[PDB]
């Protein structure tokens, strides 16, 4: 549940990603795969290598996805319906993995957006990412 | 925990640039802001009503420095983190009753603070190494519960 | 996020609780205090002896709040906003404690209403109480 | 861990458990209530529906094995660390099951005990069992500590 403030924070913080959506997305992944290798078990069809255009391009959609999740923040279950099916029904992603990706995304934001990663914004982003994580791991069709 | 010699080198170079009188307080303040129920353990600390109050709170800054000092003790004793934190564990699991999920949280907040301070220097390999460290510390701190 | 079958499961199951709501609240409360003694530290002014009158009055309030969440299962944040203020702002309950109490609520239902506690109803009830717990531990005012 | 009156409580109740049924119901309910665990069982076939899951013969057979594990934990509450030392290796080092899932299974078994024994599963009996299942999940996760 985000306060009105939380949504302005994520709106404001996540907007500054901008063209770098791809880049931050890919790095967050790279961060997760190196820091938490078990998460590779979900991507055996990917090229794990650093700089791998499959990782790089996948990151672009997660960021858009999240941009879209920021875009339908108060409609997120309807808006993330397809990704729920993918992640909860089809892939069966264990929910801890969302906490790992969520942390790597925060690390990336902290590393690339220091002026915007204030404590208030950090807390809003964590709740936002937890909210996206709850939607993606729940079967509600 | 076993870091590769290059992880150990990268970890120690970054750490040596850590502001030992601030980072500890940033990490604790963020814990209390991002995970507001942890403030339950620090009602002795005074004003926590707002994020700026949390971060500016002298008691927070104070207590954060000693926490940073333990993470330092841990870094110097990576192969024996249980021993190093044996007494600390007694304090956090037997006396305080802190649910050990929160130890993972602080460790991950610290990583976010290291990222904040060091930017690009806090690369994914470097982060990978520190995740190893803070996972080590949290569980040695949780050891009693094991 | 509750599915449509989730919502009808919860509502039909709660109906069968009926007049025993307060009874099951107090038992879940006792189970929790005995099974997880750290939770008692949230009730230092409560006489926690077996058969305690404070535990029984309180079980009724909890049951009534859950019944109200069932009634308002589509607008839970709004309908529980005073209880989130209490639990998230003033009490600052660790979310782990909501999992302990939800688990004890399920144990109580499984003990008293075995016909209703199908696997599917179990799944639906679990998400519902996870949902309530998320509202009550979020600061969104 | 268990005081005398506790051990005798859990002992007595565990005597009445159907050892060809409850193990299977706990596993099946794990797979239903916490569906992402299904990922660990694409070898087991039909897990599409609650009724499909709860009737899967391998789900039942496997559940017998886990209740067997629990039976073995109850036997040696002295040293479940060593008791489950081999299982911990398989669950942690080999299959990489997050240990929160260990806690979830124990709580489901506890549910399933309450579901079967009803009023006999008193708050005090649950409390002793909670110590037991936490010991099994801990011991099971020893290779993570
Ligand atoms: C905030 C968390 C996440 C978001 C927003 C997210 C978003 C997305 C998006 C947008 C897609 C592709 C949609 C399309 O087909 O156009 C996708 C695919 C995928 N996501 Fe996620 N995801 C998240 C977390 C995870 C996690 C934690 C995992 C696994 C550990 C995961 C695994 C996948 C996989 C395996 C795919 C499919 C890859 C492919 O074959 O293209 N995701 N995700
Ligand atoms: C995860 C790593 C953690 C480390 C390294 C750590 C470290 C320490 C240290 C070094 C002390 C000081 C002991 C002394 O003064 O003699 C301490 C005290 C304390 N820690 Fe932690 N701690 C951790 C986690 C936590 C968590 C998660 C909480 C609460 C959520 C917590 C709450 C406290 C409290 C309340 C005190 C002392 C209270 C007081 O003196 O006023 N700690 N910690
Ligand atoms: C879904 C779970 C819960 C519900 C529905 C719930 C509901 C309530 C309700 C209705 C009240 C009293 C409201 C009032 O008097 O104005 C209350 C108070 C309280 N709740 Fe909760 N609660 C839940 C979980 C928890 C948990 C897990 C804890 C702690 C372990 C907790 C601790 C308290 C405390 C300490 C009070 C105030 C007691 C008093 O002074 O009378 N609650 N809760
Ligand atoms: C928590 C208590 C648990 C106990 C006591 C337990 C015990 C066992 C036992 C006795 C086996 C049989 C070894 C064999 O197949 O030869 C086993 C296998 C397995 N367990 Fe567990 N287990 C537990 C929890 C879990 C959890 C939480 C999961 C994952 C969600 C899991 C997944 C498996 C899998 C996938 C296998 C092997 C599947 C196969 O042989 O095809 N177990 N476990
Ligand atoms: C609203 C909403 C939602 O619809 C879905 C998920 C979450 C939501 O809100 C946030 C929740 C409940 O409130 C605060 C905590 N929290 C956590 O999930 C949590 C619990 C423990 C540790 N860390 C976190 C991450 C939050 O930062
Ligand atoms: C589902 C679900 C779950 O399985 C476990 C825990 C919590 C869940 O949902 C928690 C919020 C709490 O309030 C009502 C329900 N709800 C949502 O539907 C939701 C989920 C994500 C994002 N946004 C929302 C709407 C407002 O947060």
């Amino acid at each position: 549940v985000l306060s009105p403030a939380d949504k302005t924070n994520v709106k404001a913080a996540w907007g500054k990603v901008g063209a770098h959506a791809g880049e931050y997305g890919a790095e967050a992944l790279e961060r997760m795969f190196l820091s938490f290798p078990t998460t590779k078990t979900y991507f055996p069809h990917f090229d794990l290598s650093h700089g791998s255009a499959q990782v790089k391009g996948h990151g672009k959609k997660v960021a858009d996805a999240l941009t879209n999740a920021v875009a339908h923040v108060d409609d997120m279950p309807n808006a993330l319906s397809a990704l729920s099916d993918l992640h909860a029904h089809k892939l069966r992603v264990d929910p801890v993995n969302f906490k790992l990706l969520s942390h790597c995304l925060l690390v990336t934001l902290a590393a690339h957006l220091p002026a915007e990663f204030t404590p208030a914004v950090h807390a809003s982003l964590d709740k936002f990412l937890a909210s996206v994580s709850t939607v993606l791991t729940s079967k509600y069709r | 925990v076993h870091l590769t010699p290059v992880e150990k080198s990268a970890v120690t170079a970054l750490w040596g640039k850590v502001n030992v009188d601030e980072v500890g307080g940033e990490a604790l303040g963020r814990l209390l802001v991002v995970y507001p129920w942890t403030q339950r353990f620090f009602e002795s600390f005074g004003d926590l009503s707002t994020p700026d109050a949390v971060m500016g709170n002298p008691k927070v800054k104070a207590h954060g420095k000693k926490v940073l000092g333990a993470f330092s003790d841990g870094l110097a004793h990576l192969d024996n983190l249980k021993g190093t934190f044996a007494t600390l564990s007694e304090l956090h699991c037997d006396k305080l009753h802190v649910d050990p999920e929160n130890f993972r949280l602080l460790g991950n907040v610290l990583v976010c603070v290291l990222a904040h301070h060091f930017g690009k220097e806090f690369t994914p390999p470097v982060q990978a190494a520190y995740q190893k460290v803070v996972a080590g510390v949290a569980n040695a701190l949780a050891h009693k519960y094991h």
